[PDB]
This record gives C-alpha cells, sequence and structure tokens, in this order.
RNA sequence: ACUAUGCUCACG
RNA sequence: GCUUGAGUCUCGUAGAGGGGGGUAGAAUUCCAGGUGUAGCGGUGAAAUGCGUAGAGAUCUGGAGGAAUACCGGUGGCGAAGGCGGCCCCCUGGACGAAGACUGACGCUCAGGUGCGAAAGCGUGGGGAGCAAACAGGAUUAGAUACCCUGGUAGUCCACGCCGUAAACGAUGUCGACUUGGAGGUUGUGCCCUUGAGGCGUGGCUUCCGGAGCUAACGCGUUAAGUCGACCGCCUGGGGAGUA
C-alpha cells in the first residue's frame, strides 16, 4: 500500500492496492452479507467455476472457423 | 442458595429463601459483639426524623473490622456466619498469634482458607492491600476514601468496585452506581467481591417480614389530606400535582446534591 | 513451488521469519495456496505460524500501524 | 481418554495375564473406569452434551455387555458386580 | 509431566532484571522434578507494531518440561507483573534445540 | 506565520462526496474543500472531475502556509482519487508518497441491512 | 428510481 | 465350539468436535483534548437529520461492548442442530499400522428418554454496532411498505423454559453385491531422500458418466441399481394439521 516510486516518476501505478484490498472492505463489509446468503452465492460461483472449466475439456468440437 | 417455598399459606405462597448451608448452625462469638438499641426513627429531640423504622427483631451488632490493619500476620478463616446488622454475611477469622475478628465475608471463601492483610502479600480474593499495590483493571471490595479510615465503598452483598486507572498519587474507580470516582492510591481496598450475591433475590412474600426486618408502613401521599402531604384530598383518586416529598421539594428527577467540597474528586456521574 | 524440500517433511515453525515472510504479501495479508502452491495440510500449519508470529509483534498484522 | 498405566494396571488383575485384554470382565472394568473418571468432568461443566453422548455410549455399551455376560455364566457375573460396584 | 515452551517479552529499562527473573522462574521448575531443555535469552528485538505504547521489547524464550501446578503458578506471575509486556505457553510434542 | 514546508492531503473519497483535507506533519488541520463546496451538487458530487475541482479549490487557500511536497492519504472507495491525484500534480505540488487508509475492520461490528 | 387494473360465457 | 460381524487394548494422524478460563489486533460508537472553517450527511432526485454553541475532516488520550480481515477451499469436524483470532485447563469421538485378546457379545427399534438453528419466554447482569415495534422526511391515487434520518425490545452473558424450521442430500437405520474417468482431503506401505519423486492400498469427500432403474427430470460403487432385516409414514383436492 506505502508507495512513494522513487522521485521521477508520479503517474500513480498503485495495483498494490488494486490487488490486495478495496474489494474486501467495500463490497463486502458494506452492507450487511446475510450468513447464508455467503454460503449460496459462493456455491453457486463455485459451481459456475468447474461448468466453464468441465466444458472447457469438451469445448475442442467441431467448429468450422 | 434460591429456594422458592411452597404454597401451603397464603403469604407463604410468594416466599423466595437464601438458605445457605455453609453458614454457622450456632452462637457468635461473644467478645467481638455489644448491644445495639434501636431508635425507632427518633433522635436527641425524641422526633421522627427518618420515617417508616420502628419494631422488627432485637439484634447485637458485631464489631467488624473494615479498616483490617494488623500486618503481615496470616489469618485463617474459622467460619462464616450470619450478620444481622448487614446485607453481606461475615467470616470469623483467626489471626496466626491468637487473635479473632469479624471480617466481610467475599465471595471465594470458605472455612478453612487463608487470608494475609498489608502491603506486601499476595494478589487473592480476601487480601486486603492498598490500591497503588492492587493492579489496574481488578475487582476489590471494603474500599476506604480515606487512608487510615475503615472502609466506606463497597460492602453489600454482591457489591465490588473496579480500579479503571491509577494517574500517580490518584486512584480513578467505577463505582456500583456507575460513578467514576477518584480517591488516593494509597487507601486499602480487600480484593474480590462481596459474597452473598443471592442476597437480591430474596422476595420477603408477606407483610409481617417487612415488620419482622423493622420496617413499618408506608401511607402513600395521594391517601392522605391536603394538610398533611402535599398530595391530599381531592373526592376520590384526584392528584394533578407534580410529584414531591411531604416537604414540598421536588422528588422524580430533582438534584439534590450539593456537596461542593468533594466535587473535585468525582470524575463522571452516574448514568 | 510446493513444500520445503524432498527430504524435508519438518513443520512450519512460527519462531523463523525469513521463510516465513515469503508466504504473506506485501500489505501483510497471508497468501493463498493457488498462488503459492503448498499441501493444504502445511498451508494450515502455516496460517497457525503466522497467528502465532503475530501476537509476539514478529510479523506485523497490517501496515497501518 | 485413561492412561497407559491405568489401562494395563486394570488389564493385569480381572483378565488372565497383560497378553489377555479383550475379555468381557476386562471390557467393563475399563468402561467402568473411565465412567467414574467422568463424573468429576460432569459435576461442573454440565452443559458439555458432546462429551455425555460419549459417555452414555460408554454406559449403554456396558450394560449389553453385562448383559450378555449373565446369560452367559451367572456365576462370574456377580462376582464381577461385587468388585466394580455396579447395580447401584 | 508435560513439556511447555514460554515465550515472555519485557520491558527496556527492567531488561537489567531479565538475568535475575530467569534464574527465580529456572528455580521454581528445577526444584519440581522437570528439567529446563533450552535457555535462549533473544534480546533486545525490534517490535512489529507498538505494543503498550513503545518499541524495543526484550524477548526470553524458556522450553521446559514441568507440571501443571508450577507452569500455572509461573503463568499467574506473568499477569501480576507490570515488568512483563505479554507471554505464550505452547504445548508438547517432546523437547527440541536450535531455532531463532 | 507557521510556513510548513511538508504536509499530508487526507482524501476521504466516499460513493457520494470527495473531502480533500490538507494537514501537516502531525496531523493539524491547514484547510480543506470539497465537491459539495465546489458547487457540484446531487448527481454531479459524485465524479471524478468534481473531486479534481475540489483538490484544485483545495490546492489554493493554502498558500499561505506555502507547502512544497505532501503525502496522499486516500480513504473511502468514491468515483474520485483516480482523478483526484491528477489533480494534485497539475494544481502545483510534488507527491512524496500515496497510501490507504482505507479502515477494514477484522468481522467487528454488524454492517446496515442490504437495501431493496 | 417507484408505476395499478382488464366484468360473463363461448374453438365436436 | 469356531472367527470372518461386533468390541477391547497397543503406537500414532487430522480436525472451526465439546465445555471452562484467559489474551491480541483492526474497526465501529462514545468520551474529554488540539487543530481548523463551512458545510456534512444522504438520495434516482430531494427532504427530515446534523452543523457557526464552531459540525464534518483531522489528530491525542481513554472507556466499553460485540465480532474475529487475510489463511479459507464444492477444505475439515460433529448424530443432527451446528462449529472459525491466538494460548493453556478438562474432555468426547474418528481414522490408520500391524499384531494379541473376547468369542455372535449383533441389527433394528412401538412406547420411554436425551440432544435439538433462529425467534420467543422467565430471573439477574451487560449493551458498541445492528435493529422488529415506533417516530419524522420522501415515494404514491393511497404507501399502516420498498428508499432516507432517527430508534426501544431484541441480538451478548449466566442460569431454567420452549421443542419448532424448505431442522433439506425435500432421499430412515444397518449389511451384502454389480462396468469407468478426473479430482479434493487425511492416512499408511513398497522404492533412490538418489532432485519439489516411482508404485500401491485404507478413511471421508466433490464433479461427470456406463449398464440398470425412473412418469420423466434425473440417480448412478457415497444408487433413486440388485437383495435382505427392522422401524416410521402414505391412501384425491378443499375442510385441516383446523375443531
Ligand atoms: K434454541
Ligand atoms: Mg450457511
Ligand atoms: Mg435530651
Ligand atoms: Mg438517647
Ligand atoms: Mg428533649
Ligand atoms: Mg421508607
Ligand atoms: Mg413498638
Ligand atoms: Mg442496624
Ligand atoms: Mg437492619
Ligand atoms: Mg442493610
Ligand atoms: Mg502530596
Ligand atoms: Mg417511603
Ligand atoms: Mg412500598
Ligand atoms: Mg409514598
Ligand atoms: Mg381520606
Ligand atoms: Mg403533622
Ligand atoms: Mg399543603
Ligand atoms: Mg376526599
Ligand atoms: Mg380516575
Ligand atoms: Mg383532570
Ligand atoms: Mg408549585
Ligand atoms: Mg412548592
Ligand atoms: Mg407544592
Ligand atoms: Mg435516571
Ligand atoms: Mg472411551
Ligand atoms: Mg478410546
Ligand atoms: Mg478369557
Ligand atoms: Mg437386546
Ligand atoms: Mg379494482
Ligand atoms: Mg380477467
Ligand atoms: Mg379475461
Ligand atoms: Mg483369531
Ligand atoms: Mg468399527
Ligand atoms: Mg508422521
Ligand atoms: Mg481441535
Ligand atoms: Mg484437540
Ligand atoms: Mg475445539
Ligand atoms: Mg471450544
Ligand atoms: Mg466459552
Ligand atoms: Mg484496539
Ligand atoms: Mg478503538
Ligand atoms: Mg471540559
Ligand atoms: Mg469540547
Ligand atoms: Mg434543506
Ligand atoms: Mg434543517
Ligand atoms: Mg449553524
Ligand atoms: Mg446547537
Ligand atoms: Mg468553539
Ligand atoms: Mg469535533
Ligand atoms: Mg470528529
Ligand atoms: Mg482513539
Ligand atoms: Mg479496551
Ligand atoms: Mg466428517
Ligand atoms: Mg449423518
Ligand atoms: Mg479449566
Ligand atoms: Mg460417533
Ligand atoms: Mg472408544
Ligand atoms: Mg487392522
Ligand atoms: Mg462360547
Ligand atoms: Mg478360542
Ligand atoms: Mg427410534
Ligand atoms: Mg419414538
Ligand atoms: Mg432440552
Ligand atoms: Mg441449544
Ligand atoms: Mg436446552
Ligand atoms: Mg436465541
Ligand atoms: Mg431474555
Ligand atoms: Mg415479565
Ligand atoms: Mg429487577
Ligand atoms: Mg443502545
Ligand atoms: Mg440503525
Ligand atoms: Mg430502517
Ligand atoms: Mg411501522
Ligand atoms: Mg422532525
Ligand atoms: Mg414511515
Ligand atoms: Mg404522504
Ligand atoms: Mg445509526
Ligand atoms: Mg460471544
Ligand atoms: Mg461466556
Ligand atoms: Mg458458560
Ligand atoms: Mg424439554
Ligand atoms: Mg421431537
Ligand atoms: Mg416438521
Ligand atoms: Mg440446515
Ligand atoms: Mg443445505
Ligand atoms: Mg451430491
Ligand atoms: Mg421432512
Ligand atoms: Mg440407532
Ligand atoms: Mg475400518
Ligand atoms: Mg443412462
Ligand atoms: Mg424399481
Ligand atoms: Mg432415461
Ligand atoms: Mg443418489
Ligand atoms: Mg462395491
Ligand atoms: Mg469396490
Ligand atoms: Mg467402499
Ligand atoms: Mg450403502
Ligand atoms: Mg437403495
Ligand atoms: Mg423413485
Ligand atoms: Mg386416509
Ligand atoms: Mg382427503
Ligand atoms: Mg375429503
Ligand atoms: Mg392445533
Amino acid at each position: 500500500i506505502k508507495v512513494r516510486e522513487n522521485e521521477p516518476f508520479d503517474v500513480a501505478l498503485r495495483r498494490f492496492k488494486r490487488s490486495c484490498e478495496k474489494a474486501g472492505v467495500l463490497a463486502e463489509v458494506r452492507r450487511r452479507e446475510f450468513y447464508e446468503k455467503p454460503t449460496t452465492e459462493r456455491k453457486r460461483a463455485k459451481a459456475s467455476a468447474v461448468k466453464r472449466h468441465a466444458k472447457k475439456l469438451a469445448r475442442e468440437n467441431a467448429r468450422r472457423t | 442458595a434460591v429456594v422458592k417455598c411452597k404454597p401451603t399459606s397464603p403469604g407463604r405462597r410468594h416466599v423466595v429463601k437464601v438458605v445457605n448451608p455453609e453458614l454457622h448452625k450456632g452462637k457468635p462469638f461473644a467478645p467481638l459483639l455489644e448491644k445495639n438499641s434501636k431508635s425507632g426513627g427518633r433522635n436527641n429531640n425524641g422526633r421522627i426524623t427518618t420515617r417508616h423504622i420502628g419494631g422488627g427483631h432485637k439484634q447485637a451488632y458485631r464489631i467488624v473490622d473494615f479498616k483490617r490493619n494488623k500486618d503481615g500476620i496470616p489469618a485463617v478463616v474459622e467460619r462464616l456466619e450470619y450478620d444481622p446488622n448487614r446485607s453481606a454475611n461475615i467470616a470469623l477469622v483467626l489471626y496466626k498469634d491468637g487473635e479473632r475478628r469479624y471480617i466481610l465475608a467475599p465471595k471465594g471463601l470458605k472455612a478453612g482458607d487463608q487470608i494475609q492483610s498489608g502491603v506486601d502479600a499476595a494478589i487473592k480474593p480476601g487480601n486486603t492491600l492498598p490500591m497503588r499495590n492492587i493492579p489496574v483493571g481488578s475487582t476489590v471490595h471494603n474500599v476506604e476514601m480515606k487512608p487510615g479510615k475503615g472502609g466506606q465503598l463497597a460492602r453489600s452483598a454482591g457489591t465490588y468496585v473496579q480500579i479503571v486507572a491509577r494517574d500517580g498519587a490518584y486512584v480513578t474507580l467505577r463505582l456500583r452506581s456507575g460513578e467514576m470516582r477518584k480517591v488516593e492510591a494509597d487507601c486499602r481496598a480487600t480484593l474480590g467481591e462481596v459474597g452473598n450475591a443471592e442476597h437480591m433475590l430474596r422476595v420477603l412474600g408477606k407483610a409481617g417480614a417487612a415488620r419482622w426486618r423493622g420496617v413499618r408502613p408506608t401511607v402513600r401521599g395521594t391517601a392522605m389530606n391536603p394538610v398533611d402531604h402535599p398530595h391530599g384530598g381531592g373526592e376520590g383518586r384526584n392528584f394533578g400535582k407534580h410529584p414531591v416529598t411531604p416537604w414540598g421539594v421536588q422528588t422524580k428527577g430533582k438534584k439534590t446534591r450539593s456537596n461542593k467540597r468533594t466535587d473535585k474528586f468525582i470524575v463522571r456521574r452516574r448514568s | 513451488f510446493c513444500r520445503f524440500t524432498a527430504e524435508g517433511v519438518q513443520e512450519i515453525d512460527y519462531k523463523d521469519i525469513a521463510t516465513l515472510k515469503n508466504y504473506i504479501t506485501e500489505s501483510g495479508k497471508i497468501v493463498p495456496s493457488r498462488i503459492t502452491g503448498t499441501r493444504a495440510k502445511y498451508q494450515r500449519q502455516l496460517a497457525r505460524a503466522i497467528k502465532r508470529a503475530r501476537y509476539l509483534s514478529l510479523l506485523p498484522y497490517t501496515d497501518r500501524h | 481418554s485413561l492412561s497407559t498405566e491405568a489401562t494395563a494396571k486394570i488389564v493385569s488383575e480381572f483378565g488372565r495375564d497383560a497378553n489377555d485384554t479383550g475379555s468381557t470382565e476386562v471390557q467393563v472394568a475399563l468402561l467402568t473406569a473411565q465412567i467414574n473418571h467422568l463424573q468429576g468432568h460432569f459435576a461442573e461443566h454440565k452443559k458439555d452434551h458432546h462429551s455425555r453422548r460419549g459417555l452414555l455410549r460408554m454406559v449403554s455399551q456396558r450394560r449389553k455387555l453385562l448383559d450378555y455376560l449373565k446369560r452367559k455364566d451367572v456365576a462370574r457375573y456377580t462376582q464381577l458386580i461385587e468388585r466394580l460396584g455396579l447395580r447401584r | 509431566m508435560r513439556h511447555y515452551e514460554i515465550v515472555f517479552m519485557v520491558h527496556p529499562d527492567q531488561s537489567e532484571q531479565v538475568p535475575g527473573m530467569i534464574e527465580r522462574y529456572t528455580a521454581a521448575i528445577t526444584g519440581a522434578e522437570g528439567k529446563i531443555h533450552r535457555l535462549e535469552d533473544w534480546g533486545r528485538r525490534q517490535l512489529a507494531y507498538p505494543i503498550n505504547k513503545l518499541h524495543k521489547a526484550h524477548y526470553v524464550l524458556m522450553n521446559v518440561e514441568a507440571p501443571q501446578e508450577v507452569i500455572d503458578e509461573l503463568e499467574t506471575t506473568f499477569r501480576f507483573n507490570d515488568a512483563v509486556i505479554r507471554s505464550m505457553v505452547m504445548r508438547t510434542k517432546h523437547a527440541v534445540t536450535e531455532a531463532s | 506565520r507557521k510556513q510548513v514546508s511538508d504536509g499530508v492531503a487526507h482524501i476521504h473519497a466516499s460513493f457520494n462526496n470527495t473531502i480533500v483535507t490538507i494537514t501537516d506533519r502531525q496531523g493539524n488541520a491547514l484547510g480543506w474543500a470539497t465537491a459539495g463546496g465546489s458547487g457540484f451538487r446531487g448527481s454531479r458530487k459524485s465524479t471524478p472531475f468534481a473531486a479534481q475541482v475540489a483538490a484544485e479549490r483545495c490546492a489554493d487557500a493554502v498558500k499561505e502556509y506555502g507547502i512544497k511536497n505532501l503525502e496522499v492519504m486516500v480513504k473511502g472507495p468514491g468515483p474520485g482519487r483516480e482523478s483526484t491525484i491528477r489533480a494534485l500534480n497539475a494544481a502545483g505540488f510534488r507527491i512524496t508518497n500515496i497510501t490507504d487508509v482505507t479502515p477494514i475492520p477484522h468481522n467487528g461490528c454488524r454492517p446496515p441491512k442490504k437495501r431493496r
């Protein structure tokens, strides 16, 4: 998070923030995640992941493109 | 402990006794009790100054030691006794050299436990120390407001003071009212909580049980006639008056604190 | 890469922080397994040791102290 | 969960030898030993209902061995109970 | 009976007392059967974050075998003592050596 | 009068506002501005440019103190901040370092209920 | 952003 | 009798299993204190609300409560309900390794009895945040709602009660048997640890699919396949899980 970038540079470049937190504090602990809803919304985000990964093996179809 | 009584008679229906089996079943230690005559509320001039007190069971004064000085002498707790003069139960402490004296019984204390008092000692329930030597954020009782005195604060059953801070010479105490009071660090405080915390769950059950505790009936102002009490008269359950004492001063939210000599010691008033 | 070594086995300990600091990100958070490999058994031991090290002020809880 | 010295002491007493450690006589003593050790644990605590499930397993497990032992041989059944102090 | 791994930290000004403190805690445990397996004074090490509004605590790792009566008497001496800034007491899994 | 060399530009970027507040080294306020104080009200107040102009308005009104270089301390999410720091260069400062003080509670207090 | 309703029965 | 089911001991392995006690850090609210000058707050847009009595912002020092970021996963444990900071105390089970022992001690279970989320209820504590009820501002034809600002019971604790949930894999428990693949997780063997490996074989688990079954959807060695033991339950919709 603590980013100095030497001296001649300036131009922000603080992906250190964007690839660490921000979303963790904000879109999660902004408004209440009703205990069960995480368990629901994760398990569908988890089931959607393996749906794509299992399809990615069977994606090699005829195509003809 | 808290046993509810079976309803074999009306006025034995709602009774709830605080039976302590560990208490003593015998006469108290005679050398440390003198007689204590009853005022009936009246004073020098023979006039009722405090109403609603009169009668009750004859009850002798136990010479309980609050100051708790006799230093550097371990002392075995011989037996826990009943005190009619007090909310809390007392303990007959036998000092190793061969004195006996009464103390307020803390929570975790029993017939056999050893207690020491003074400056060094150990940090354990029953052991009196100066509040300078006692840890911050610790539960004490029987607290002195002035060094060398007896013990004013936290002596009622279940009562305890918590030590919040220590600013040099002064110790900030959070009292059971909620008031944060500043006392001198040289003042003493017996460690732990005052025993018999079930006391509050007792329920008397009859009018008579208040009488034999030395209380007399309170008559309501509204019942009385105008001449007697500010609330008074009216042709059938009237009021239309702001609540007040029998002497006209407003009750029901009206600060009567006006010491002004001790306002320096009070950090935060209770709430 | 993976665990300790070929004949390592061992147990992930909290006292040493040279090898342990590789397993936390620049902010102070714990890095997950799917980035740094590691079998699930050692990732639990690691996590437990990071928290024990945090308690003693060997590792920091964060970088906003 | 009963020390190795505590088990070995009971094993080399009720049974034939230290080798023998599965007799109905032995098994009932090891349950009884542990049940009595747990009475201190359930004197206070009380709300520990998950451990009570393991205790009530041991209790029922014991009674099935004792009831087996009675039907099998009445002589050694009565002698075992006097030594352990069962049947209240 | 049981092995432990005590790791306590001490205030800067009272680091001169630590040689004495170790001698007192050793005498408590070494009397009751179990020996101390390791002696390693870590020294005035920097803190990751301020504890009690100060930096640089004086760490001490004991690592010792003892019964439960002695170790809890030692655990109580840490809380009733302003010199010691925090402590922790780990479980068994045999004795050890080295590592820092 | 005072004439401080360096300071700290605290930026409180919420969804609705962007409150810029330039302080000294020891967290002592010298001046401030807001997206609401710039004009820009309602829908306009929650934008990257309305934060830019607020930082431009906070850049001046601290010229008496004469800060040459400062540290940024962004906070919250907001449409500003990836825009507000651009404004501090273009105004007339040197950014020593950029930081976050976005208060991450370690699962502590129950947040408000979800809105529909 | 929010934003109601559709009287009865009738395709062998 | 026997020893294959079932149980015991022996040495370990993993785990938010439990119960009791501590303590840590972030943050929220608040408390007094410094700085400082108009807004803050909020919204689809506004207003109520809060602020020139000096708020918001910023920093200093406290106090208290509740919950434990990241690790953290189609990960683990628990009979189910459920169970996540770290540390000791007592404690239940699970699995593996090769033996030794017992010798059918077993499986199911009507009544019985225990445990059983959340909400409730009782007595006594505590009370930051959140928030039924409630109030005010919006919205609207109306708005006893949705949105906004406030906000009490409650959520926390100790002890008793309650005995219910879509308490759900909408799938009773135990056991045997019948093609596969990719994994996750925790064991324990054989080999060169000769370098993050080579090769088996036990637990538990997620996904896809064969025969077979199924009304179909789908299930599919963790069966809804093929059989056995025992239990519970069903017999059109409303009336009614009501009187
Ligand atoms: K419940
Ligand atoms: Mg859930
Ligand atoms: Mg006279
Ligand atoms: Mg007289
Ligand atoms: Mg007279
Ligand atoms: Mg009276
Ligand atoms: Mg009389
Ligand atoms: Mg009296
Ligand atoms: Mg009296
Ligand atoms: Mg009294
Ligand atoms: Mg003086
Ligand atoms: Mg009265
Ligand atoms: Mg009355
Ligand atoms: Mg009255
Ligand atoms: Mg009258
Ligand atoms: Mg009169
Ligand atoms: Mg009058
Ligand atoms: Mg009248
Ligand atoms: Mg009337
Ligand atoms: Mg009237
Ligand atoms: Mg008047
Ligand atoms: Mg008057
Ligand atoms: Mg009057
Ligand atoms: Mg009041
Ligand atoms: Mg057992
Ligand atoms: Mg066992
Ligand atoms: Mg035999
Ligand atoms: Mg039977
Ligand atoms: Mg109509
Ligand atoms: Mg119609
Ligand atoms: Mg129609
Ligand atoms: Mg055999
Ligand atoms: Mg088995
Ligand atoms: Mg091993
Ligand atoms: Mg565990
Ligand atoms: Mg364990
Ligand atoms: Mg546990
Ligand atoms: Mg627990
Ligand atoms: Mg607990
Ligand atoms: Mg803190
Ligand atoms: Mg705080
Ligand atoms: Mg003041
Ligand atoms: Mg003020
Ligand atoms: Mg207005
Ligand atoms: Mg107004
Ligand atoms: Mg104003
Ligand atoms: Mg005002
Ligand atoms: Mg002012
Ligand atoms: Mg202020
Ligand atoms: Mg403020
Ligand atoms: Mg503070
Ligand atoms: Mg605190
Ligand atoms: Mg499991
Ligand atoms: Mg099950
Ligand atoms: Mg304990
Ligand atoms: Mg089981
Ligand atoms: Mg067992
Ligand atoms: Mg085997
Ligand atoms: Mg036979
Ligand atoms: Mg045989
Ligand atoms: Mg049944
Ligand atoms: Mg039944
Ligand atoms: Mg029950
Ligand atoms: Mg329960
Ligand atoms: Mg219950
Ligand atoms: Mg509840
Ligand atoms: Mg209640
Ligand atoms: Mg009531
Ligand atoms: Mg009351
Ligand atoms: Mg409140
Ligand atoms: Mg609220
Ligand atoms: Mg609301
Ligand atoms: Mg309402
Ligand atoms: Mg109003
Ligand atoms: Mg309303
Ligand atoms: Mg209206
Ligand atoms: Mg609020
Ligand atoms: Mg809690
Ligand atoms: Mg508790
Ligand atoms: Mg409890
Ligand atoms: Mg019941
Ligand atoms: Mg039931
Ligand atoms: Mg039901
Ligand atoms: Mg469920
Ligand atoms: Mg489910
Ligand atoms: Mg499945
Ligand atoms: Mg059902
Ligand atoms: Mg069963
Ligand atoms: Mg097995
Ligand atoms: Mg098929
Ligand atoms: Mg069929
Ligand atoms: Mg089909
Ligand atoms: Mg199935
Ligand atoms: Mg099979
Ligand atoms: Mg098979
Ligand atoms: Mg199998
Ligand atoms: Mg099966
Ligand atoms: Mg089947
Ligand atoms: Mg079917
Ligand atoms: Mg029927
Ligand atoms: Mg019917
Ligand atoms: Mg019918
Ligand atoms: Mg009914």
